[PDB]
């Protein structure tokens, strides 16, 4: 009997290696504790939580520090389109004479790393101009992360415990955090933008010594006490403004001018203070809605059982719906794992076309990280909410609580809703796989035009409809008799009409047949990984195969050789698979951002209009031609810069060979192979004196698919951010 | 220093922290829950 | 080994469009999806692909198109030989277009 | 421009009037069936210290002494529509006299 | 672990009863939990601190004789060169400092050479080994600050105490190059017993022991 | 029984009178819990007499003549630099503050060292913690107005009382909110 497993009295009890690997995945599954309530449940995922808390102010001060040491932050200011960021100094003592020569980047003495993270824009956008400014944010996110540490102390003492009806209390916690959370959260973000980051890029520096005596607007807060909240918006920053000093500037804390600054390619700082004064007043307003402790509110669990449709359309409606979100921690976590990923993808989809800081459209490579980071990221959170749905459905989901709701009767038909959605995926696949072998075989045989050519008449549309004169499209928003353009006609459609007029910014690009072809694929991707997860999903509790599935556990790993066979049965299995295809979508909507934004830079947009129709096309000029710098990071000849990306590229191969080595393969003939070592070591002079004290036992099913899908995973992550960060480095 | 306060590192501090947290540390790392793994109730 | 193996080759068979190597390129690539589609068989349980069957029985049973054998998933030793069968099928049909376009095209 | 004095009163004083006079009758017949005497009813049971912070407050069932129910919060609440209600007339105005005119042509 | 303690108020460690003299209660970290680690501890201490007093007195009598800087005396001529004089000290330790810890071994006491333990004059009392505890911390908290001095100031003991002197307004340590770094470190140290003390209020029955890799008390944990 | 809170009836379920300068101001229940209640009480108590040594401070300081201003203090050359109290400013009161924890701990109650009572003088009568505790809270509401004067009207707060007795229509809250912010920022 062992002490690691302290939360499993029955993992201490395996005399096998399987303890450690199983203790290390069971790390933070407290439903499945031994001897562990609701309350203490509750309270040991609100430390938890404190403590990720911690780890991220930790981390971005790790960050700041970092940037004001070893960073040419200053240099960047002084000059954003030539010099390059840097993120951190590297001192590798295995690095060689001419591997420290081709590190010292960005006018530096050491070896030092380029940062594409865009924090440098970010920061000169808020007004951070010195590293002394760095330090201290550095210095003020570490006091705020220990401050949570203690914080998540404090919340595990006695007479400091909540209450397992505290966490249980949604309309207050709904009410403050979407009152001061969002709203006097935005406020107080709103006004730094005004105070600080719109005089700082007017040349007027704006400190902690000089902030109390130097005044926003000239006005003095005349306009917000009465009503005259135009003088606010009267003398914007003209076209010919700098970002650094106060050439042809204005005196405008909020303006709604839209488009881009003509100079840094982003959008303006009045515009996004307003946007942010604004969605904290809408906010703020929207967090005085739900019932508290005084006579007036919203109660959710009465908005949830009286929206029940007449003439039973979805039978008892939401009715049971408040207690079942409210027990069920793993509806609540999925459906916040659902809102975050979404918005996580919208963020990435509106980074790009609408840059908010300074030169970061410039900088190409930082933004092809930032969207393929943000995009990853929001991929597997989607994947982590289905998941986690999926255990909602089989481990927290009461039947008789909730009869004849939506949740009920979605389960009842599921069978349909699995069969459509495989129905939509397998015509994607095969008109989208059609059409595409078809173009290819068609630019095989030396007739280009003989391809399928559907021209995305349905997108084109909308961007017409949105003020985009190119397609000729005379909708509404382009021609000047409509009564959408004629609204908003002085506030800012001359900004927006010319930001999306210009192609050379990445505001709602022109798309081809290609575009429409690629869009297909990753609507194909999106349709197949939400099929596969809602099978798993709503199979999760039940199935014609295995009716007891609710009785083994959300990750098991399989029923046995019986009934023709029941390998990867579960649904954390079904997630295992799933995430494959996640990859492969997000691999799909990157390789397509990268590809056209790559042929935007370069400037033949016309390569990417005529090549991204056919996948030879795809594959020659996308993972052949851009991957020529990448491969040359140390050639026999020499080694360059890129050397490492080089490395890492290979690496990620390698890391992605060994996913396989665990996928392909499954325990059992490893157990054997065990065996035959055990004998060995057990029958050896000279080392049978060291014995193991855990036995050496080959990696469960569960396990094997697990490491498989990490290994995968990570080596797919770092090959493709290898490729991506080289390939758009090594020209611009 | 002209508000140099929020301390700035010395220029040879990589010298003695990259291998105090790439050698060291994970040593510790090792040693401690190895200790902790083989311990019998 | 990757660089000049690997990359510095197979530029003959990308650029083989239009010539008389066209269908080294064409058989390239269908190698590269048939090599890829094994990984579904590979990967994968019968489960799962059971319980997505059934599903799709549940669909033909609606509007009466059920057949009279009744749809099952492969086995898994079933299963694991269309993997490996697909797989070499597709490395196989790799190389040999890559050696047959490189080695025509150049020799 | 509008007076701001004179709008944001007119406002004020409109809504709190509506509130008392017109929406009152209207009003907790929602919450009659919101947490009315059958209905949902108590938010918490407990009776721990991190229970009655869900409780209601002392100072919301006090029986105003205003004729009709309008209490201390309802006055807040109409009051903050009111004051909402003039800075939007105030806010249209200052966009109306700045010669912007965002209504469509 | 005596009733004057490290800060007023404080609580001793459950290995910190007391028995052995010096007690104030300081050991935040709890380095020492085991009476043979414990009592190992206490003789490098003494050994530390004899040194310690040793080394300072001579800094005293040096500075105060008007001899050159010990950092830089170092580098001054000297007779017998530095390898054999070296040599020598190995020589003569390796017997001095076996003698002493066999004595430790067979008897525990800090004896010289032969001699254990070595008190001809023979004033051996507890109050004795607590003045010379005392004296000892204080002389390594000396040394400490003359290896600052001579570090940041560049400047004896003495220079030091004159400049003190002079104007003990500005030429003290935090106004220095090391100054706010001193200054955050005291502040910290002034906050430090009261998070102990919340601690303590907090955790009215826990155990609350610091688990660290230099010490076993994590076993009781789990 | 109360002098009570606001016009009339509001009835405080935790706090029955005994507690000093009780009057049910608790709209939103933060002092239910009895351990956290006298702590708060405490804690109270503190605020209020640091309060009170701030603005007695403050209106000394003016009243007596001095050049700086109280919130301008900070950066003026004086005997001993900024970098010299904070050393022993903190561990002084750090050691004065941990003392009254470890006496806070078994006697419930204020006091400076040792003897907790802590009255050379005596006449310790409820009346009295009455009137401490509401002068107090006087406190905290004249602090918070120092403040809101250095911030808005950026003057002395006797100056700014003298400007209300000069010109009281003319220096009221809508001239100090509307006519100074463009003004007194450089007047
Ligand atoms: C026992 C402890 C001990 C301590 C604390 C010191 C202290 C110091 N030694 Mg001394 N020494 C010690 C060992 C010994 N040293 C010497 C003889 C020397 C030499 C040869 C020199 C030093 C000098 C120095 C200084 C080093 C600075 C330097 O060279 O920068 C570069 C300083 C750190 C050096 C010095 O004075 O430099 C300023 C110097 O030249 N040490 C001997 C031989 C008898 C030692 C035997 O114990
Ligand atoms: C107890 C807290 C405390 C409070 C409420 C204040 C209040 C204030 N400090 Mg003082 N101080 C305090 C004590 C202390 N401060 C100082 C020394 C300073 C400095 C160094 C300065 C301030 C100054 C300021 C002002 C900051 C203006 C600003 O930009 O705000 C945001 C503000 C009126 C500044 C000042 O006087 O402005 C001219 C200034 O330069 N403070 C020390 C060091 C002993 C303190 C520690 O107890
Ligand atoms: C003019 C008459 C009128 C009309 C048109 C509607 C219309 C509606 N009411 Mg209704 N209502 C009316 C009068 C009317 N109301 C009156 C007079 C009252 C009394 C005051 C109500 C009270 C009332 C309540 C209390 C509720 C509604 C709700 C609804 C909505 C859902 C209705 C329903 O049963 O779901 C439609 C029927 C179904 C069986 C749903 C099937 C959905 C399928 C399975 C999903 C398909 C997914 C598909 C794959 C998506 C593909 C998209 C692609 C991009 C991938 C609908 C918008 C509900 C609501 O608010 O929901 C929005 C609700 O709770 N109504
Ligand atoms: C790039 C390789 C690849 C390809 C092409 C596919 C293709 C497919 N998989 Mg996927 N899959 C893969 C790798 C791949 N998989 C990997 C590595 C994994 C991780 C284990 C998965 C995991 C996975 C799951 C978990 C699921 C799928 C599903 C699907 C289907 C989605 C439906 C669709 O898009 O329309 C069809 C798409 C096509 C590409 C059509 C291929 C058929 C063409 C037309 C050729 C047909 C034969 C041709 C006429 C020649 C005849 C002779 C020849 C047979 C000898 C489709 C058959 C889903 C499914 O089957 O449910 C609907 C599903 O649930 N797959
Ligand atoms: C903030 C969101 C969130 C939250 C609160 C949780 C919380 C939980 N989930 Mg969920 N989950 C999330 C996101 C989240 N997860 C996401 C994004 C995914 C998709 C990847 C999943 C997928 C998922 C599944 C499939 C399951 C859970 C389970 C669990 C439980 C325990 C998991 C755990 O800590 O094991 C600790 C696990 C580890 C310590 C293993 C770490 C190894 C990681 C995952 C691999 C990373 C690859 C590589 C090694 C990284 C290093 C690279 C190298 C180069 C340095 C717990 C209820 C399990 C559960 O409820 O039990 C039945 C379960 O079955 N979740
Ligand atoms: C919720 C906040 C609030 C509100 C709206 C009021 C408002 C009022 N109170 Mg209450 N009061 C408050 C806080 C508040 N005070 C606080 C914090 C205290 C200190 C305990 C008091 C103590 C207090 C007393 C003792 C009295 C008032 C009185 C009054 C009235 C002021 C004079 C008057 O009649 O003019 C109109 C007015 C109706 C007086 C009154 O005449 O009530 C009608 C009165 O006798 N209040
Ligand atoms: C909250 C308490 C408090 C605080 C923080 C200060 C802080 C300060 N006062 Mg003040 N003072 C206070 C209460 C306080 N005083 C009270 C109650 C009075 C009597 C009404 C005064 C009367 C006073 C005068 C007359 C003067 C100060 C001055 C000062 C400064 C230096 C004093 C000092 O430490 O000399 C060292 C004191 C030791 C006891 C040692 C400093 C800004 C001086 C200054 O420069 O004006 C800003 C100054 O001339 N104060
Ligand atoms: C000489 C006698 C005198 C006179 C005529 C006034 C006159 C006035 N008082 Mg003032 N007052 C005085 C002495 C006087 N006060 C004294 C000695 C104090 C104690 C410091 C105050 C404290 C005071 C406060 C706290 C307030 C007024 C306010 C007001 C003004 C309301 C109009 C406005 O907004 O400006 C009004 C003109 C009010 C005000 O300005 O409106 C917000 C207000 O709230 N008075
Ligand atoms: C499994 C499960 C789960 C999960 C789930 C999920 C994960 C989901 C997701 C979902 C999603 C992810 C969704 C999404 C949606 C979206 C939408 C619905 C949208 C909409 C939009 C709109 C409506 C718009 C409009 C507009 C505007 C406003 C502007 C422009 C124009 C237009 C008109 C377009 C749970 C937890 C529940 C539990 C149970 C089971
Ligand atoms: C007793 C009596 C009376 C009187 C009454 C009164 C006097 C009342 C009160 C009061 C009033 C008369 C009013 C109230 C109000 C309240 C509130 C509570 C408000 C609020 C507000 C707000 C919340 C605002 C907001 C905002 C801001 C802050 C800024 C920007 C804009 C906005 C709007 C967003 C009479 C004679 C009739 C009759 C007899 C009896
Ligand atoms: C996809 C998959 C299935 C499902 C696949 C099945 C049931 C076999 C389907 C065979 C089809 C029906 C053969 C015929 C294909 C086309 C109909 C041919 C078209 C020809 C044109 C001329 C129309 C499994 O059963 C399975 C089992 C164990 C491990 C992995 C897997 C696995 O990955």
């Amino acid at each position: 009997t062992k002490l690691f497993p302290k939360f499993s009295q029955g993992l201490a009890q395996d005399p096998s290696t399987r303890r450690i690997w199983y203790g290390l995945a069971t790390a933070h599954d407290f439903e499945s504790h031994d001897g562990m309530t609701e309350e203490n449940l509750y309270q040991k995922i609100f430390a938890s939580h404190f403590g990720q808390l911690a780890i991220i102010f930790l981390w971005t001060s790790g960050n700041l520090f970092h940037v004001a040491w070893q960073g040419n932050f200053e240099q960047w200011v002084t000059d954003p389109i030539h010099v390059r960021p840097i993120a951190h100094a590297i001192w590798d003592p295995h690095f060689g004479q001419p591997a420290v020569e081709a590190f010292t980047r960005g006018g530096a003495s050491g070896p030092v790393n380029i940062a594409t993270s865009g924090v440098y824009q970010w920061w000169y956008t808020i007004g951070l101009r010195s590293n002394q400014e760095l330090y201290v944010s550095s210095v003020f996110l570490a006091l705020v992360s220990a401050v949570f540490l203690f914080a998540g102390w404090l919340h595990l003492q006695p007479n400091f415990q909540p209450s397992l009806s505290w966490f249980k209390d949604a309309e207050s916690r709904l009410n403050h955090h979407l009152a001061g959370l969002f709203g006097v959260s935005s406020l107080a973000w709103t006004g730094h933008l005004v105070h600080v980051a719109i005089p700082e890029s007017r040349g007027q520096h704006v400190g902690w010594d000089n902030f109390l005596s130097v005044l926003p607007h000239p006005q003095g807060l005349t306009p917000f006490w009465s009503g005259n909240w135009a003088a606010y918006a009267q003398n914007p920053d003209t076209a010919s403004h700098a970002f650094g000093t106060a050439d042809g500037s204005g005196t405008a804390i909020l303006t709604f001018l839209g488009g881009f600054h003509p100079q840094t390619q982003s959008l303006w700082l009045s515009d996004m203070a307003h946007h942010h004064l604004a969605i904290a007043v809408l906010f703020i307003v929207a967090g005085h809605m739900y019932r508290t402790n005084f006579g007036i509110g919203h109660r959710l669990e009465a908005i949830l059982e009286a929206h029940t449709p007449p003439a039973g359309g979805l039978g008892a409606g939401h009715k049971g719906l408040f207690h079942t979100v409210n027990n069920s921690l793993h509806f609540q976590l999925g459906l916040a794992l659902a809102s975050v990923g979404t918005i996580t993808s919208l963020v990435a989809q509106h980074m790009y076309s609408l840059p908010p800081y300074a030169y970061l459209a410039v900088d190409f490579t930082t933004q092809a990280s930032l969207y393929t980071h943000h995009q990853y990221i929001a991929g597997f959170i989607m994947c982590g909410a289905f998941a986690h749905g999926a255990i909602f459905f089989i481990r927290d989901y009461d039947p008789e609580q909730n009869k004849g709701n939506v949740l009920a009767r979605v389960l009842d038909h599921k069978e349909a809703i699995i069969s459509h959605l495989s129905w939509v995926s397998l015509f994607l696949g095969f008109h989208t796989l059609g059409l595409y072998v078809h173009n290819d075989v068609v630019q095989a045989f030396g007739t280009p035009e003989k391809q399928i050519l559907i021209e995305p008449v349905f997108a084109q549309w909308i961007q017409a409809a949105q003020g985009k004169s190119l397609y000729g499209f005379d909708l509404l928003l382009a021609s000047s008799s409509s009564p959408a353009y004629s609204a908003g006609q002085s506030l800012w459609l001359p900004g927006w009409l010319e930001a999306i007029n210009n192609n050379q910014n990445s505001l709602f690009l022109t798309i081809g047949p290609g575009d429409f072809l690629v869009h297909h694929a990753i609507a194909l991707g999106l349709h197949t990984t939400t099929l596969i997860l809602v099978k798993g999903a709503l199979d999760a509790r039940g199935s014609k195969l295995m009716p007891d599935k609710k009785d083994f556990g959300y990750s098991f790993p399989c029923d046995g050789p019986g009934r023709g066979g029941t390998c990867d049965i579960s649904a954390y299995d079904a997630f295992y698979l799933a995430v494959f295809w996640m990859l492969n979508t997000i691999g799909w909507v990157t390789f397509y951002w990268h590809w056209k934004h790559l042929t935007l830079w370069q400037g033949n947009v016309s390569q990417f209009d005529e090549s991204s129709t056919y996948l030879m096309g795809w594959l020659r000029d996308y993972l052949w031609l851009n991957s020529s710098q990448l491969i040359n990071g140390y050639n026999p000849f020499g080694m360059n810069s890129l050397s490492v990306w080089a490395w890492t590229f290979l690496f990620g191969h390698l890391v992605y060979a060994t996913g396989f080595m665990f996928l392909i393969s499954w325990r059992g003939y490893w157990q054997e192979l065990i065996e035959t070592l055990v004998w060995a070591h057990e029958k050896t002079p000279l080392a049978n004196l060291v014995y193991w004290k855990d036995k050496p036992v080959a990696l469960s099913i569960v396990q094997a698919r697990l490491v498989g899908l990490a290994h995968f995973s990570v080596g797919y992550i770092f090959t493709y951010a290898a490729f991506l960060i080289a390939s758009t480095a090594g020209r611009f | 220093a002209t508000e140099g306060y929020p301390f700035v590192p010395p220029d040879w501090a990589p010298a003695l922290f990259v291998p105090l947290t790439g050698l060291v540390l994970p040593a510790v790392g090792m040693a401690w829950a190895f200790t902790y793994i083989q311990k019998e109730r | 080994w990757l660089r000049d193996f690997l990359w510095a080759q197979s530029s003959q068979v990308i650029q083989s469009y239009g010539s008389a190597l066209s269908a080294y390129g064409l058989m390239f690539l269908g190698a590269h999806f048939v090599w890829a589609f094994s990984l579904m068989f590979l990967f994968s349980g019968r489960g799962y692909w059971q319980e997505l069957i059934e599903s799709i029985v549940w669909a033909h049973n609606k509007l009466r198109v059920a057949p009279s054998i009744q749809p099952r998933a492969l086995s898994i030793t079933q299963g694991r030989a269309v993997g490996v069968a697909h797989y070499l099928l597709g490395g196989i049909a790799t190389t040999w277009s890559f050696f047959l376009a490189r080695i025509i095209a150049v020799g | 421009l509008i007076a701001a004095p004179v709008a944001i009163g007119g406002s004020t004083a409109a809504l709190l009037a509506l509130g008392r006079f017109v929406f009152l009758p209207y009003q907790r017949r929602r919450t009659d069936m919101e947490v009315g005497p059958g209905r949902l009813g108590p938010k918490t049971t407990g009776d721990t210290f991190f229970d009655r912070l869900q409780k209601p407050a002392s100072f919301v069932e006090t029986k105003s002494k205003d004729p009709s129910g309008f209490g201390l919060i309802d006055v807040l609440g109409w009051g903050a529509l009111g004051h909402v209600f003039g800075y939007f007339l105030l806010a249209c105005s200052s966009l109306q006299d700045a010669g912007i005119e965002p209504f469509p042509r | 672990a005596g009733r004057e303690m490290w800060y007023p108020g404080a609580t001793p460690p459950p290995h910190l009863d007391g028995s052995m003299l010096g007690d104030y209660g300081f050991d935040p970290l709890r380095l020492g939990t085991n009476p043979d680690r414990l009592k190992w501890f206490r003789e490098a201490e003494l050994m530390n601190g004899r040194w310690a007093m040793a080394a300072v007195v001579g800094i005293l009598f040096t500075d105060l004789v008007g001899l050159p800087k010990w950092w830089e005396a170092g580098a001054q001529t000297y007779p017998i060169d530095n390898q054999t004089l070296l040599i020598i000290e190995i020589a003569v330790f390796s017997f001095l400092e076996s003698k002493r810890y066999e004595g430790y071994k067979k008897t525990g006491g800090t004896g010289f050479a032969f001699f254990f333990p070595f008190d001809p004059m023979g004033m051996r009392s507890q109050d004795k080994e607590l003045k010379e505890l005392k004296n000892g911390r204080l002389a390594m908290l000396a040394f400490l600050g003359f290896a600052s001095t001579a570090a940041v100031n560049g400047q004896g003991p003495i220079e030091s105490l004159q400049t003190h002197l002079a104007d003990p307004a500005h030429n003290n340590i935090f106004t220095s190059s090391v100054g706010k770094e001193s200054c955050v470190f005291v502040a910290v140290l002034s906050i430090l017993p009261m998070l102990i003390e919340a601690n303590k209020a907090l955790g009215k029955g826990q155990e609350s022991v610091p688990l660290f890799p230099w010490n076993e008390e994590w076993e009781k944990v789990a | 029984n109360r002098p009570l809170w606001l016009p009339d009836v509001i009835p405080p379920p935790h706090l029955n009178g005994t507690l000093p300068g009780d009057s049910g101001f608790d709209p939103l229940g933060l002092g239910l819990n009895e351990e956290r209640l006298k702590w708060y009480v405490e804690a109270e108590k503190m605020n209020g007499r640091w309060a009170m040594m701030a603005v007695t401070g403050i209106m000394g300081q003016e009243l007596l003549g001095v050049p700086v201003k109280w919130f301008e203090a900070g950066a003026a050359e004086y005997d001993l630099p900024v970098q010299a109290q904070v050393p022993i400013l903190f561990l002084v009161m750090g050691f004065l503050e941990t003392k009254r924890f470890q006496g806070f701990r078994e006697t419930g109650t204020s006091g400076f060292i040792n003897s907790y009572p802590f009255d050379p003088v005596g006449l310790n009568s409820p009346k009295h913690a009455v009137n401490e505790v509401k002068n107090g809270r006087l406190a905290m509401v004249a602090f918070v107005g120092f403040a809101v004067q250095a911030l808005v009207t950026r003057t002395q707060p006797i100056e700014g009382l003298q400007k209300h007795l000069a010109d009281p229509f003319g220096k009221n809250i809508t001239y100090y909110l509307t006519h100074t912010p463009e003004v007194i920022a450089g007047t």
